[PDB]
């Protein structure tokens, strides 16, 4: 009495959702992980919905030679 | 089991329903099912009961009512 799935997929998939409905929809949400890693970011970016840069979690050296500054030399302490 | 006679008119049930003849609709389903709603319903009709005055007498300075037909010591 129970549908089969490979024959009549769209008929099982109604059943699971009516008769297996935690089985069925912890399936669903599982497959809704991939779904908007798939649609959102892609998404967002045709809005405008830009990432944030990572924030700094070390010091930030700058990249380059050293600039050669000249002040706040011995000579002007006190 | 049955009385003599002819079947009770209507006495056999007609045959089991699948599931795909069920007259209701898959969203209600999933909705009662995961909700609660059932339960839910039996909880507000606990919250009906706490705002209903209570039967309690306060024993033994007020008594229940008897009869004077009460039988009691002889
Ligand atoms: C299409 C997707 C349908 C999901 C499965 C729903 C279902 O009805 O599974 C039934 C099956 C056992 O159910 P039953 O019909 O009683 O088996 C009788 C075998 N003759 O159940 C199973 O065997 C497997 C049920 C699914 C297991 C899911 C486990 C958690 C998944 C979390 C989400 C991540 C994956 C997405
Ligand atoms: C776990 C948390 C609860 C999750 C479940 C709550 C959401 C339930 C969403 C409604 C389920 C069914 C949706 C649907 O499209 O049903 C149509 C179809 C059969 O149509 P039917 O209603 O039977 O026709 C009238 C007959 N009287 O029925 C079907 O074919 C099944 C289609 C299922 C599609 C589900 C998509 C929504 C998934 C929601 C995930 C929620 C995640 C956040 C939590
Ligand atoms: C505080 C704020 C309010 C809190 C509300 C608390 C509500 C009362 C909670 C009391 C404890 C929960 C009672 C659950 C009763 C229960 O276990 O029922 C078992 C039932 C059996 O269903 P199953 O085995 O899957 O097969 C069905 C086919 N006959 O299986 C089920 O019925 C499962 C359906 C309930 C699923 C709820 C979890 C999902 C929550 C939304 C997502």
């Amino acid at each position: 009495t129970t549908p089969r799935f490979w024959s009549t997929p769209l008929k099982y998939c109604r059943w699971a959702a009516r008769e297996r409905p935690a089985l069925f929809f912890s399936v669903v949400i599982g497959a809704l992980g991939p779904v908007t890693l798939a649609t959102v970011p892609p998404l967002r970016r045709l809005i405008g919905d830009v990432d944030a840069a990572p924030i700094p979690l070390t010091y930030p050296i700058p990249p380059g030679p050293r600039k050669q500054l000249k002040g706040y030399d011995d000579d002007t302490e006190d | 089991a049955t009385p003599a006679g002819p079947p009770p008119k209507n006495f056999r049930l007609p045959p089991p329903k699948n599931w795909d003849e069920e007259s209701e609709s898959t969203i209600d389903k999933v909705g009662k099912y995961f909700l609660m709603t059932e339960m839910l319903r039996g909880m507000y009709v606990l919250l009906e009961q706490f705002f209903r005055p209570p039967y309690t007498i306060y024993y033994p300075f007020e008594k229940g009512p008897i009869s004077p037909r009460f039988r009691g010591e002889h």
